[PDB]
């Protein structure tokens, strides 16, 4: 079909955040089954391999902001293979690693589609500058290396030479926002983004949520979409095996009715599964719950509805 | 067909774990689910975990809760099981089996039929030897009887287990070859003997010994000792 | 938790008639347990899934019956290739219990031990050890309680038993009594006596030597 | 500056536990997360457990999961570190220091340098007693070497 | 879980050029892992925070590499204070293992020990002990053996022994071989041996006494 035409791409890359085990993103998501869950539906299931990330010796880091380097080249290698799997026509399946490689990921998806609407389903609005941070870690600073209105606010930071700002601050939706720096509230703000915390989650119900972003994105003009979905934004009573998990997060019914939402649009061309670390769950019964709840959310994106599914023939034969 | 493939013989001494692959093939994984069944040599079996490869169901036993991991890799269809805590109880032949995943979608099977060959596990904290033969062998030779019972003594050795062929295993008939048994010194004895009469002096007999976990090899010619 | 209880704990019969077994259950079981034919040094082959219907492969004979406490497996021509262990499994319950064990053996007119003794080599004497192993080979059943002594008086905690299969021709057992003794504590002594019993040996075998004897 | 100050030097037969105060000064607390490392003597060191001090991550280690609870007191910037089921194993200097906590505020940590001075933790069941004094020394006193070694 | 391996165990280099250091993971820690400089009785002294960049407050000298997974700690300019044992620390995996030791001492000539003996005091027979210490003074390296004997037949589990730190004036080393005995298993032998063996003793020097001779 036009949706459900699948190129996975590995991103096994961890030097945005510092919990080192989500190199084995790729890895674990695979060893679950992903690519066999998906093609027993009707998917196009190619598998473009994980992605070589070289290692840069001499990573200087900047002021605050730490391996600059080496996530700018990462990120670099991600948007040139982006690009590659969309000039296929296929929806470009990435799945790491961390928030730091959407960088690439919504630039190489830009590259094809320069009109899309990234939904950023994150714990986090990930909105901080290379100015305004606390950490440096740049899993917290993918989105403003890509919005346009932050251009003039983002310092030379090596190795992101090549980053040009694809995304306007009106066509980017944040679901799930619950832990927010005063920087990053005050640009979000500032911007005018329309964003959905948990407070709005809480108060409209996951309906009205969805509703409402798919209006917001998709009521004007037909566009894809970029599902940029993060694994601590759901609750870490679902997802504990992550990088930052922040408690009270979506249930695991509402961020599956968003990946249906989604889905049912039509439109999706781009989905991140970003932040899963196996090395992380206190049991290997936390690490099952977390990566069997990020290969459901994936899942329920490419056609999985909880409703069931059918092929198009008789079945009472 | 319906295999287990597994792998490997693996000692560990109490210390690191012995993750046992446990590789499906020819039926379709995510359908069914592997169990694992030990068994302690001379002893009955203990079923001691079992996940279903649907959603990595862990469901594991009284006594190690614990101790066992249990994961899949259901990219390539083996199933794993790790340890921790290694003890000298803990020297079994750890078997995989498919109980059959019991969700809603995955079909009827209690009853284990796919069974893969086992895997050879002993904990112990030896260190890897050569054999040492000690034999009393008439050549036959007298000390009244007709049938001349001999044979080797293979001594002090690890792990298991040795190959004992008579005369470059030429020497067939009489051959009773014992199991191994482990020592108090956590070191291995083993034995075997043939029976001849008294009417073949001209018999040269030669256990061929040889450990090749310590590549060592021992081919003893017996001579027997002075009459009169 | 259910044990599963086997009540022919070895069995003997020849290649002949029936050869029918239990396996009690603590529960109802419900006609839910299976049976396994485990030879020996070999993977637990499937004979029956469901207390019944024969599973994909079984030749002729291996019928059972069950529902739902005191199962049975019958081996109605009975194949002497089918010798070897068998083991009911519960499996509508968990912890998924085996059964003990069900030594199916060959049943022949019971055979005599030729107890035969051997002193350690010489050769271990200039190691610093001495292992005095008492053979018995070809007897049947397996039943033989085997008496090391100091000059008569009685050994312990350093006797060790190897037991074979069942052979395949003569249908007996073989058997080292493997006595391991220090270089002092072989020196002290002399006359190292293997006391044997069998059912064939009205009286209990006592084979021996001297120390330095041959 | 930037110290971990802790208290004390304590004696547990296998009984009651050992909770080690490891007072943090100097830098913002709720800010890092201290964690700990025992060290027996004439051995090397082994992590036993990290808090953050964001929200009260425990984290342990292997071994002890169990054995292990450790709590934050951020009042006074403290963190403490109990024990259970006590064992003649656990004869070490608990040494507590900062890793960072881990969220996503909290700055980029993972090197361990505040380091408190240590913790001498013996755990015996002995009794407090007197020294027994049986030298030999010649005084000096022949036999025959020019060096008199003594001593006590 | 990743076994942190460092090569050199021991090391001993005078006060001058380079001594470049071992720090092998099991993994790709990828630059995330730490160096110490743990003094004796002493906190653990950060000294490389992420495998280079001299964490605060280092003098000139202790640059490191990495990258990822045998890592390196140059000591370029190796100034005699730092005498200390050294861990690497990898991070960026739970659980946190450390290295295992990197004790790097002084390096001179080869000292000879003065092999010295005891008696227990009077007063200690008067309690019913028997305390027998030879005193080893002086010595480098570290490695002696040890060996008290019954007039001649070796004794075991009653010998404790103390080690020193490395001196800081000669760089020698110091022990004591502490045997304990009973009131009893003292009055019934004489000839007391401290059988001693260093590298510089090309015999093992035996220091003795007899019970009661002084």
């Amino acid at each position: 079909a036009k949706s459900r035409t699948i190129g996975i791409i590995g991103a096994p890359f961890s030097k945005g955040q510092p919990r080192g085990g989500v190199e084995e993103g790729p890895t674990v998501l695979r060893k679950a089954g992903l690519l066999e869950k998906l093609k027993e539906q009707e998917c196009d299931v190619k598998d473009y391999g994980d992605l070589p990330f070289a290692d840069i010796p001499n990573d200087s880091p900047f002021q605050i902001v730490k391996n600059p380097r080496s996530v700018g080249k990462a990120s670099e290698q991600l948007a040139g293979k982006v690009a590659e799997v969309k000039k296929n026509g296929r929806i470009s399946l990435v799945l790491g690693g961390d928030h730091s490689l959407a960088i690439g990921s919504i630039s190489g998806h830009a590259r094809v589609h320069p009109d899309l609407g990234v939904i950023w389903v994150d714990a986090h609005t990930d909105i901080n500058t290379p100015l305004t941070t606390t950490s440096g870690n740049l899993h917290g600073q993918p989105v403003s290396f890509l919005l346009k209105e932050l251009k003039g606010k983002i310092p030379d930071v090596p190795g992101f030479s090549w980053v040009t700002p694809c995304i306007s601050a009106k066509d980017i939706v944040y679901i799930g926002l619950r832990d927010v720096d005063p920087g990053e509230h005050y640009i979000l703000k500032t911007l005018g983004i329309k964003y959905f915390s948990m407070t709005e989650v809480d108060r409209l119900g996951i309906g009205k949520v969805m509703e409402e972003t798919l209006s917001y994105l998709l009521g004007r003009k037909k566009r894809p979409i970029h599902l940029s979905f993060d694994v601590d934004g759901l609750d870490p009573s679902f997802t504990p095996a992550t990088g930052t998990p922040v408690v009270g997060g979506l249930t695991y019914r509402e961020g599956l009715y968003i990946t249906e939402e989604i889905y049912k649009t039509g439109l999706l061309s781009g989905l991140d599964i970003m932040e899963v670390n196996p090395s992380l769950g206190k049991t290997p019964e936390e690490v099952t719950r977390t990566v069997n709840t990020a290969v459901a959310i994936t899942l329920a994106c490419f056609g999985l509805a909880r409703e069931g599914n059918h092929k198009p023939i008789d079945y009472l034969n | 067909q319906v295999q287990l493939v597994q792998s490997g013989a693996e000692v560990k001494k109490p210390g690191a774990s012995v993750k046992v692959s446990c590789k499906a093939s020819g039926y379709t994984f995510t359908n069914y689910g592997i169990s694992w069944v030990r068994q302690a040599p001379g002893q009955g079996l203990e079923w001691m975990g079992w996940i279903s490869a649907y959603n990595g169901n862990t469901n594991y036993a009284q006594k190690l809760q614990g101790r066992v991991t249990m994961t899949t890799d259901t990219s390539t269809s083996t199933a794993y099981m790790e340890l921790r805590s290694l003890r000298s109880d803990d020297t079994a032949v750890y078997y995989c089996a498919r109980e059959g995943a019991y969700g809603y979608r995955s079909p009827y099977h209690n009853w284990f039929d796919p069974w893969g060959q086992g895997t050879l596990v002993t904990v112990s904290s030896a260190k890897t030897t050569a054999p040492s033969v000690y034999p009393l062998a008439p050549v036959c030779g007298d000390t009244t009887g007709s049938s001349v019972t001999l044979g080797c003594l293979v001594k002090g050795y690890f792990p298991e287990p040795v190959t004992l062929t008579w005369n470059s295993g030429s020497l067939s008939s009489g051959v009773h070859t014992f199991p191994a048994v482990l020592q108090s010194d956590l070191y291995t004895l083993s034995s075997s003997v043939t029976v001849t009469s008294s009417t073949w002096p001209s018999q040269s007999i030669t256990c061929n010994v040889a450990h090749p976990a310590s590549s060592t090899k021992v081919d003893k010619k017996i001579e027997p000792r002075g009459p009169t | 938790e259910i044990v599963m209880t086997q009540s022919p704990a070895t069995l003997s019969l020849s290649p002949g008639e029936r050869a029918t077994l239990s396996c009690r259950a603590s529960q109802s079981v419900s006609s839910y347990l299976a049976w396994y034919q485990q030879k020996p040094g070999q993977a637990p082959r499937l004979l029956i899934y469901d207390a019944s219907n024969r599973a994909t492969g079984i030749p002729a004979r291996f019928s059972g019956s069950g529902s739902g406490t005191d199962f049975t497996l019958t081996i109605s021509s009975l194949e002497p290739e089918d010798f070897a262990v068998y083991y009911c499994q519960q499996h509508s319950l968990l912890p998924r219990t085996f059964g003990g064990g069900t030594k199916v053996e060959i049943k022949r007119a019971d055979a005599a031990p030729t107890v035969s003794i051997f002193p350690p080599s010489s050769e271990q004497l200039t190691s610093g050890g001495a292992s005095v192993v008492c053979f018995l080979n070809n007897f049947y059943p397996k039943d033989i309680n085997v008496k090391w002594k100091i000059d008569g008086s009685e050994r312990q905690n350093g006797v060790l038993n190897s037991w074979t299969d069942q052979d395949s021709k003569d249908s007996t057992y073989s058997m080292s009594s493997t006595l391991t003794l220090t270089k002092d504590e072989y020196e002290r002594h002399n006359s190292y006596t293997c006391e044997a019993t069998h059912k064939t040996s009205t009286s209990p075998i006592v084979k021996s030597f001297n120390r330095n004897e041959c």
